[PDB]
């Protein structure tokens, strides 16, 4: 092939992740901003 | 410098209309003609060039501005249709079967394309987008395609047994063929004679138009089925005699080139900008 | 022919359908094929009848049959006030049947030709020569500004170019400024030099086949769909014409009263 | 399940409102693709629903949701069609002389039908308004209408001898008859085959879209002779490879997918809602 | 009218409310009646249709307001039980070992359901959760499922290996198949006889009403074993004479229409949502 | 993006420069080499290919962005030679009595030209200006010119004898012809094996460099007399082995690009003018 194939799914990614910046809260984003996030804190919420 | 691409132009809406223009036109553009053998077999003369092109001066061209060029049928004037001209005026005769030809030639030359070389033999090949097609021309262009997956092997066909390649395209002289746009495919092409390229479709090559003969409007230049807009550069006359045909063309060319434009004329008679 | 003027508040009037159907004529011409494949003869009377519940009088619905599409084309009388005309479609007929809607919707104001003797130009977009007769050879040989043919000879016949040939009807177009000399055998075929006036609103033509073919502007670059070509899907006469009876109230709402003082008697349907 | 079906809705027209609905009884959309039999036999194949599959998943369409619903041809694909699903695709292979049962078809789906039996034996029958049909159904039908009068004597037919009577329809698989709006009519129709159901036309369905594949637009789905309105739904492609036509479908499913509508959908696939 | 939207509905508290609608019932609806052939042969008569629609018109129904129909048995008419009608009665006789076909087919009608279609060929499936069942209906339903891991590989079973499979019903005309909500799953049933729909349960339908002739309370049609509702609609009565049956029938008409309500999704409130 | 108009950019003479763009055009662009085929001989060799293209990257072009295209010599690379690439560079080995096919071509490949075709059987030609040439290329051309009058009689020529015509060019493969400017002419030139167009000067071809290996300075590009002037892109080099050649070349490749620059035609910013 003539590249690398995944920038499909990041297209994919990017489109969703779009629409879905809308559903996010404020009031209770600003803390969490606030809250120092670490390498032990930010992949811990994959999905299972 | 740029010509000024990125600057505003503030007009009016004051201003009084410039005077007529179809003079100048008419004394610069060149008209020209795309009529098949059929046409000057029917027409039985040779003599007959000479005479619309007497014609063409008394409605108002200068004489060395009307061209005239002869193709054998549309299937093999669709193998690199060079329109090497510039007001373009494509007759096309319709019959029955040549549906799909008819319509890709009248893509293919009503809108501009920006088209890439293909290594078929080597690489893989995707398409990007909406815009984007493979152009197969040549004297036999039987396309197969076996499209890839995440494994880079093959949906439905194996890479290494060519018969279990999905054909898309048997035996056309031009063919146009979208695939789903973001998986990799392996294309068997015939490379002696055919040749494929990637082309993107830029906006339209508002020059050229098209003007079928027969049948009731059919071209769908647009690929994509939701769509199928009707350009003002696609005309429709229904004909029993080539001559009168020609004659309506005559009378009403001044109508014509006011549909059709000059500025979308390239340089290169290609009907392509081949960016390597 | 005066500057008519009338203010916006005027309220709608009654509608006028009970008036029109009472005292206007719907004519329908059918081809025979119709009348074969129906193998009746008492069906005149009973669409007539069945007419009648639509509202129109006893006899103000006329049939007049035609044996085909290029018969017909020859100097179609149109003896009515609301006349409706059904076109087969198949394959060939296609500039015939354009021809012929061309002939019948638009409404022509034209002179004879004297072939044998002048030569005629075209005057402009509107102006067309029509051809009719048992069979037209319109033959045309264009002169330049030296009375000289050009791809022609003014005395040879041979040389010249057919624009038509063995046509019922043919609406021809020649480049406009140009001398012509016709060749038009004289007895089969009459030629009349005819300019485009307005449409002819008092007709209207059903194609019955196929997809958008009548085209009748002769221009390349307009093909506009007026509204009083209607075009039905068939495959049975009986299903056409409870089709037209049933609908009968939008194709007459479609058609509009004739208007242009014309100064040719002729015979008319009216009661 | 709305029942405040009368008091209106009102809404601002500066301000997008971020509050709406989350309605979920489904798992995901899905989307079945009615195609001819013909379409298989040209492909030569049968992991080629599989493939469509996979390139489906590629395009977004989850796994489970595509599905595939082979019909043999047109006429008898009218003869009680069922939309098994909520985004309903239906390929139609255009011929000469099938012109008539391709636009009946094409009305039946796209439209949305509340039906109503016919015994034929017992009573006559009458059209009430312009929105009123009569649907034949059935392997073979052949509809025989004799009108009435007001006095009860048939009108260019006898009331008893059925030869005298007229024939709208013969051996069609369907049959979507417009008889005069008004007077009474005794039928005649074979009723060991062919049920008759007197149908209204509510407004219309888009669930169903139809790709014609072949020639021009011809479809007359409104039997009003004046308006020929081409929807949006009637979508049409020119062809020569079925697997040209389906990669085509699958790359702009996306843009046939919002053009269709999947709420107005019904629990029972039947094509029309019986209320005996 | 504003389709397709959930609008609240304001309500008072002191309106004195309307008068009876009984009258319009009678005079609108259409009672049907569902009885096996064993009634019919018991009876041993066949003008018996219209004595009981004489005495239906006694109560006040119209003549052709009552609607007879015959069924051969529970287990072959439960095979794609279609009720297209107005008021439906079904008489259902109670015999031993038809607890779990005449409870599957009562819960089959009872409620309405949402049928997406099943390529069991093609495709793994799964339940949403508690209202999602798989429905087959056939001459001869033997639905064999297996498990799958979350590595597609079968727990109880072999992929390949058919023999492997679970049968969890086997020859029976309906099958109603709950399996564990949230696996995979591999079906094989016998296609050419059996189809299989993913069948999600919505709300209960009022338009039909079960008479259990026979034997104490089995139908939980409920598929949780905890909850085991007697609905109002499922009503019971004791036999010796389908003459009795059927006087006790139409001698409380009333108080079954009373109990049973028009179909909720057939009205036209329910336009846009699952209208039937 | 404005296309089309010419308007008035402005600047300021205070502004200070950007960053190089050395880097740009060596990792977008793609460089473009035509040698005769005696090169390769000399060179024997044949991994040569890869070995200039690794030290072409070494000096910074990527790997797949070097095109190599032999052609097989001066006189016949001139028939419409196509240089559809993006950094265009044509060694040349000047040989005696070559020079003017040598000029011709170079002045063919390092200009823009507007061509329009020439029916050479039916007009009579003229010249508008010195900007005006006729290009005639073919595997065999014979320019035979007869000017003639203000009535269209010839002058040293008769419009009838071919052998009365003065030859102008005779069977070279490429002609680039000037004659008279204001005089009508009549051209024979044996049109099955050698077309002709009119073509019109625009500015310059900067996407192309001309590098003569042999000789002296002759290369004339300005058919006007009095100009000789010395371009740029019109290179010089002496020469003994064709390996010392290829390495000054891509020793010196950046000075080269830097002599050479973007096709103006080939951006968006030349979209409606003339963008090829
Ligand atoms: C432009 O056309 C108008 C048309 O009336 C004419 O009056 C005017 O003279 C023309 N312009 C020039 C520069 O002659
Ligand atoms: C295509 O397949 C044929 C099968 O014989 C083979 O000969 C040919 O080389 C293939 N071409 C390409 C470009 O793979
Ligand atoms: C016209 O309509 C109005 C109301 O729509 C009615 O009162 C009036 O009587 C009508 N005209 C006639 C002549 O009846
Ligand atoms: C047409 O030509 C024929 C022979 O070429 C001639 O006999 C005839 O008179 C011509 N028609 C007219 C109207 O002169
Ligand atoms: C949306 O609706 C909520 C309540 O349903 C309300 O509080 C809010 O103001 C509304 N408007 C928005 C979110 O713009
Ligand atoms: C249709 O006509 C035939 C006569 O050929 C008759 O036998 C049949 O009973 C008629 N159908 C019905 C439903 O009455
Ligand atoms: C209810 O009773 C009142 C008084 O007897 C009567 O006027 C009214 O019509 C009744 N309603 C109906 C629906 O019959
Ligand atoms: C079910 O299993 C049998 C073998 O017992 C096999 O022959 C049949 O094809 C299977 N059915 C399906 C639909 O795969
Ligand atoms: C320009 O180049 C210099 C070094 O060559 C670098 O430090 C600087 O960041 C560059 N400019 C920009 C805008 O990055
Ligand atoms: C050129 O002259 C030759 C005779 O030498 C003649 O046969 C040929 O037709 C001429 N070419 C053209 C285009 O007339
Ligand atoms: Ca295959
Ligand atoms: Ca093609
Ligand atoms: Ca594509
Ligand atoms: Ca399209
Ligand atoms: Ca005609
Ligand atoms: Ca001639
Ligand atoms: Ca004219
Ligand atoms: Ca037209
Ligand atoms: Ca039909
Ligand atoms: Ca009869
Ligand atoms: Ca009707
Ligand atoms: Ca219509
Ligand atoms: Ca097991
Ligand atoms: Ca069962
Ligand atoms: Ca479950
Ligand atoms: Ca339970
Ligand atoms: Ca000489
Ligand atoms: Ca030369
Ligand atoms: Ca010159
Ligand atoms: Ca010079």
């Amino acid at each position: 092939t003539v590249r690398q194939d995944l920038e499909r799914q990041l297209t994919n990614l990017r489109e969703e992740f779009n629409s879905l910046s809308q559903e996010i809260a404020m009031a209770q984003l600003i803390d969490l901003a606030l809250l120092p996030l670490d390498m032990f804190s930010m992949f811990s919420g994959i999905k299972s | 410098q740029n010509y000024g691409l990125n600057i505003p132009i503030t007009g009016s809406m004051d201003t009084v209309y410039s005077n007529s223009t179809r003079e100048e036109v008419f004394l610069t553009s060149t008209l020209c003609l795309y009529y098949p053998t059929e046409a000057s077999t029917q027409i039985s003369d040779g003599e007959w060039k000479d005479s619309l092109s007497q014609m063409f001066l008394i409605k108002g061209w200068p004489t060395g501005s009307v061209y005239f060029k002869e193709y054998s049928n549309i299937v093999d004037f669709s193998v690199d249709p060079q329109l090497y001209c510039d007001y373009n005026l494509v007759l096309m005769k319709y019959d029955q079967s040549l549906e799909l030809d008819m319509s890709e030639l009248a893509d293919l030359i009503l809108n501009e394309w920006l088209c890439n070389p293909m290594d078929i033999t080597l690489y893989y090949y995707q398409q990007s987008g909406e815009s984007n097609k493979w152009i197969s021309m040549g004297s036999s262009c039987t396309v197969k395609v076996c499209p890839l997956n995440t494994q880079t092997l093959g949906i439905g066909c194996q890479t290494t047994n060519v018969d279990s390649f999905e054909t898309v395209a048997e035996n056309e002289k031009l063919a146009i063929v979208d695939v789903v746009d973001g998986i990799n495919h392996k294309i068997n092409l015939t490379t002696t004679t055919c040749t494929i390229r990637n082309c993107k479709k830029l906006g339209p090559r508002e020059n050229v138009a098209v003007i079928q003969v027969g049948g009731a409007n059919i071209l769908d230049i647009t690929a994509d089925p939701t769509t199928n807009p009707q350009i003002e550069r696609m005309m429709r006359v229904n004909w029993k005699r080539w001559w009168q045909v020609f004659y309506t063309i005559v009378d009403y060319i001044n109508q014509i080139v006011q549909v059709m434009s000059k500025r979308s004329r390239s340089l290169n008679s290609a009907a392509f900008y081949y960016r390597v």
